[PDB]
DNA sequence: TGGTCGGCGCCCGAACAGGGACTG
DNA sequence: CAGTCCCTGTTCGGGCGCCG
């Protein structure tokens, strides 16, 4: 018995109707289990084909988790009701919890089932769980309740959890608090053991309240930046040099301070790659120079909270791989690079995966938004794997690219 | 008053859309006198009511002779029902392969008496179902009728009879977990470890459960004893095998003749190793009549004689064993073909099938090895819900070449080398860096967006040069033109230097393979040097070789 | 006679997206 | 600084095979 907040979709667009794809045997008895228990509970109920829409389910486990989590894959369902989450009941977002020395991440989403939901609504929630082999047809259910990773959840349940949350934040006001989807992100500046110590007090009050809670330490003053780097030679072969002017070239649609015409004055002739050519004076001040615009910020780029976010990645080899955050071209909120994750010299695609979370994450903690990615990688390669490697609760937008690297720019 | 049976599913319209109209077929008196007798039969059943003319819709009526019987099947062209109605979400997500059952001692396949004709159709929904009878002459009006179930030729048949038969079967399933149930449409197929006697009391005790319902399974066909016929396939204890296949042995064949013959090899591959479509579909590419008549290369020929001899002897898969692995084998078969096999004991077949698809205009070996394996992967996992082992005719150092150095995320899954060839294999390796002692070739080229026309030529630090004119140009066609120069012109290792990215980008990604004959031909040269490094410089930036050979080109 | 529905598979071609290079 | 043209790759609907 409690009032359920209505919702519509965006103006003159239609629910998500989104195929199911194949399961593993795992996923489909951790689903079947799941599920069985949910309706049972009331938070889901069995439907038919009559409601046409559809949205892909499947299940991860968290890092080190060991047990089995329900995703929902509602990309589709949360961009028909992008009007709703931003224009109304949006969170705000810290512009301080990046400064803090630790930031830990609490999956909140079982507190959403407590809370029903818009009747007229629930019909945009349906999703298929497959069977092996097809032996039976595909089992629909819809939801009852405000679903995990769907953006109208933490929005519907902000002015509940803000009571949840009003105590504590009281208690310790200078303790930043931010919530995304199903995540609750929780950062301090504290020594590590007095951070994991209030950490549980704030668990407690979810208890309750009635949440259980089963998280996630970051560091977001840790986090660093990859810049553009020229390298270090003590003779250039003419090959080093023509590599370095174009380069160089590509890099002054960034900062347009960069000169490379005392550099060409060595390439002049029609000379052999490996032939040595000495730097002159000029050339070393202008190479010298430019080292030092590289280190400089460009100019005038800023966050527009307008305008989404752009994540690029591109695999340099070796277990390493660089990113870029931006929103209009070659105005980049950040560059970084990754090295040594899991699956480092045995799996791309497990690379690629972390990649993507870890870089999410970052967005989240620091422009509460997730970017899209361009991915480098044939879509059928992801999309067969990419499941399997998943350790998050909210799943980004994507789109695949194939550029190969005519120049090494954001990695040496 | 009618009756209803079993929980009916509501169907709206579309919003702001009315029931169909459209007049009668001209059927012809012979099809006339199958449907009188069956519909007059379904309103004694309630299957089928009469409607006063203040039912104002309706649909054309047809029927065809049920296949390998005397029955007549009862069809509702509703294809303009189906524009205004409701869309549904098809609970359907495939197709059931044999390979997936495990064994089971006992197996019972049973089907469905009138399957449609047993379930509801919502009764606001029946108006619209009206359609008008035939009779022998024009003179005689014939009957109006409102199907009171559901009926054959609507666009939500299908789901709403699966969606209603899963309900019903579930209660049963609950009780008898130990049951295997495949449920696809109608047909039940059910498999257990109780032994035949207390096999078929779950059996005849399931009939009576679907009974309640209104669910009823003759005996006329229902499966008691082995071999049993199920989704086209033939069933045994220990094996199952494809229903016999009959390809068309004309002399002479169309277009439709190829379509036929193609479709029928692709489902005969499922078992049948070895199966090769690519020269017969070769036949089909870019042909305007379906009726047209064509005729087969030596080539469609050859394959289809192979393919023939392949189905004459007899194969057989086996059952899938949970307890042991799978394992997936993959061989090239030319011509960018790939067939495989996945089995759990040697020469113990699961299934087949092949992957021959060309994806990119420009490709290698590895790259289609990657997409097999990827069919393969996503296929098991239907069929059985896990990964097949990989048995690959790759050399682990090859792969591990291809992977760590493609600026793609690229991988495939726990595999081993099996030493079967045609091994696959890159052809050529490109430097990391410059060739000592190797000449420099500056290449570049140009051509004329209106004429058509360019040349093509390279600049080099011993002085050698080259420019030759081409006609029915492009500029990216010229550039790879100069890169091809500079390989035919050069020693066993060489430097080249060129400005255009789309060829750099081609040629790194080291194809074997391409539809453009001159790509092919610059693969042709690069697999006959010892060594080439490729590097890219910006164009107009007055640099070194480069500036001079775009001059020469640019004249 | 020619004619319905849903599912999955293949191979095809056409229509569309978008990224560089070059043209004014 | 737009507007093309190349060239490539994706999508989608058509035919057929197969199952109800
Ligand atoms: N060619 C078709 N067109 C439309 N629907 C079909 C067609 N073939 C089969 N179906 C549907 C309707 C049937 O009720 C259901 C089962 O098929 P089927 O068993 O062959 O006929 P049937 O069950 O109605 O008669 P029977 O039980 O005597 O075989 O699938
Ligand atoms: O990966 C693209 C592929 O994903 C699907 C279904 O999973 O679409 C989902 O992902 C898209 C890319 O992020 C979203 O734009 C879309 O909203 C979401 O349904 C397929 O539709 C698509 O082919
Ligand atoms: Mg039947
Ligand atoms: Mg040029």
């Amino acid at each position: 018995p409690i009032e359920t907040v209505p919702v519509k979709l965006k103006p003159g667009m239609d629910g998500p109707k989104v195929k199911q794809w194949p399961l593993t045997e795992e996923k489909i008895k951790a689903l079947v289990e799941i599920c069985t228990e949910m309706e049972k509970e009331g938070k889901i109920s069995k439907i038919g084909p009559e409601n046409p829409y559809n949205t892909p389910v499947f299940a991860i486990k968290k890092k080190d988790s060991t047990k089995w989590r329900k995703l929902v894959d509602f990309r589709e369902l949360n961009k028909r009701t992008q009007d709703f989450w931003e224009v109304q009941l949006g969170i705000p977002h810290p512009a301080g919890l990046k400064k803090k020395k630790s930031v830990t991440v609490l999956d909140v989403g079982d507190a959403y089932f407590s809370v029903p939901l818009d009747e007229d609504f629930r019909k945009y929630t349906a999703f298929t769980i497959p069977s092996i082999n097809n032996e039976t047809p595909g089992i629909r259910y819809q939801y009852n309740v405000l679903p995990q990773g769907w953006k109208g959840s933490p929005a519907i349940f902000q002015s509940s959890m803000t009571k949840i949350l009003e105590p504590f934040k009281k208690q310790n006001p200078d303790i930043v608090i931010y919530q995304y989807m199903d995540d609750l992100y929780v950062g301090s500046d504290l020594e590590i053991g007095q951070h994991r110590t209030k950490i549980e007090e704030l668990r407690q009050h979810l208890l309750r309240w009635g949440l259980t809670t089963p998280g996630y330490e970051l560091h977001p003053d840790k986090w660093t930046v990859q810049p553009i780097v020229l390298p270090e030679k003590d003779s250039w072969t003419v090959n080093d040099i023509q590599k370095l002017v174009g380069k160089l070239n590509w890099a002054s649609q960034i900062y347009p301070g960069i000169k490379v015409r005392q550099l060409s004055k060595l390439l002049r002739g029609t000379k052999a790659l490996t032939e040595v050519i000495p730097l002159t004076e000029e050339a070393e001040l202008e190479l010298a120079e430019n080292r030092e615009i590289l280190k400089e910020p460009v100019h005038g780029v800023y966050y527009d909270p307008s305008k989404d976010l752009i994540a690029e990645i591109q695999k340099q080899g070796q277990g390493q791989w660089t990113y870029q955050i931006y929103q209009e071209p070659f105005k980049n909120l950040k560059t970084g690079k990754y090295a040594r994750m899991r699956g480092a010299h045995t799996n791309d695609v497990k690379q690629l995966t972390e990649a993507v979370q870890k870089i999410t994450t970052e967005s989240i903690v620091i422009w509460g938004k997730t970017p899209k990615f361009k991915l480098p990688i044939q879509k059928e390669t992801w999309e067969t794997w990419w499941t399997e490697y998943w350790q998050a609760t909210w799943i980004p937008e994507w789109e695949f690219v194939n550029t190969p690297p005519l120049v090494k720019l954001w990695y040496q | 008053v009618p009756i209803s049976p079993i929980e009916t599913v509501p169907v709206k319209l579309k919003p702001g859309m009315d029931g169909p109209k459209v007049k009668q077929w001209p059927l012809t008196e012979e099809k006339i006198k199958a449907l009188v007798e069956i519909c007059t039969e379904m309103e004694k059943e309630g299957k089928i009511s009469k409607i006063g003319p203040e039912n104002p819709y309706n649909t054309p009526v047809f029927a065809i002779k049920k296949k390998d019987s005397t029955k007549w099947r009862k069809l509702v062209d509703f294809r303009e029902l189906n524009k205004r109605t409701q869309d549904f979400w098809e609970v359907q997500l495939g197709i059931p392969h044999p390979a997936g059952l495990k064994k089971k001692k006992s197996v019972t396949v049973l089907d469905v008496g009138d399957a449609y004709f047993s379930v509801p159709l919502d009764e606001d929904f029946r108006k619209y179902t009206a359609f008008t009878i035939p009779s022998i002459n024009n003179e005689t009006p014939g009957i109006r009728y409102q199907y009171n179930v559901l009926p054959m030729g609507w666009k939500g048949s299908p789901a709403i009879f699966q969606s209603s038969m899963t309900k019903i079967l579930e209660p049963f399933k609950k009780q008898n977990p130990d049951i295997v149930i495949y449920q696809y449409m109608d047909d039940l197929y059910v498999g257990s470890d109780l032994e035949i006697g207390q096999h078929r009391t779950k059996i005849e005790e399931l009939r009576q459960h679907l009974l309640r319902w209104g669910l009823t399974t003759p005996d006329k066909k229902h499966q008691k004893e082995p071999p049993f016929l199920w989704m086209g396939y033939e069933l045994h204890p220990d094996k199952w095998t494809v229903q016999p296949i009959v390809l068309p042995e004309k002399d002479s064949w169309t277009v439709n003749d190829i379509c036929k013959l193609v479709g029928k090899l692709n489902w005969a591959s499922q078992i049948y190793p070895g199966i090769k479509v690519r020269q017969l579909s070769k036949l089909l590419r870019g042909t305007k009549a379906l009726t047209e008549v064509i005729p087969l290369t030596e080539e469609a020929e050859l394959e289809l004689a192979e393919n023939r001899e392949i189905l004459k002897e007899p194969v057989h898969g086996v059952y899938y064993d949970p307890s042991k692995d799978l394992i997936a084998e993959i061989q090239k078969q030319g011509q960018g073909q790939w067939t495989y096999q996945i089995y759990q004991e040697p020469f113990k077949n699961l299934k087949t099938g092949k992957y021959a698809r060309m994806r990119g205009a420009h490709t290698n070996d590895v790259k289609q090895l990657t997409e097999a394996v990827q069919k393969i992967t996503t296929e098991s996992i239907v069929i059985w819900g896990k990964t097949p082992k990989f048995k690959l005719p790759i050399q682990k150092e090859t792969w591990e070449t291809w992977w760590t150095e493609y600026w793609q995320a690229t991988w495939i899954p726990e595999w081993e080398f099996v030493n079967t060839p045609p091994l696959v294999k890159l052809w050529y390796q490109l430097e990391k860096e410059p060739i000592v002692g190797a000449e420099t070739f500056y290449v570049d080229g140009a051509a004329n967006r209106e004429t058509k026309l360019g040349k093509a030529g390279y600049v080099t630090n011993k002085g050698r040069q080259k420019v030759v004119p081409l006609t029915n140009t492009t500029n990216q066609k010229t550039e790879l033109q100069a890169i091809y120069l500079a390989l035919q012109d050069s020693g066993l290792e060489v430097n080249i230097v060129t400005n255009s990215q789309y060829a750099l980008g081609i040629i790194q990604a080291q194809p074997d393979k391409s539809e453009s004959e001159l790509v092919n031909q610059i693969i042709e040269q690069l697999i006959k040097k010892e060594k080439v490094y490729l590097a890219w410089v910006p164009a107009h930036k007055g640099i070194g070789g480069n500036e001079q050979v775009d001059k020469l080109v640019s004249a």
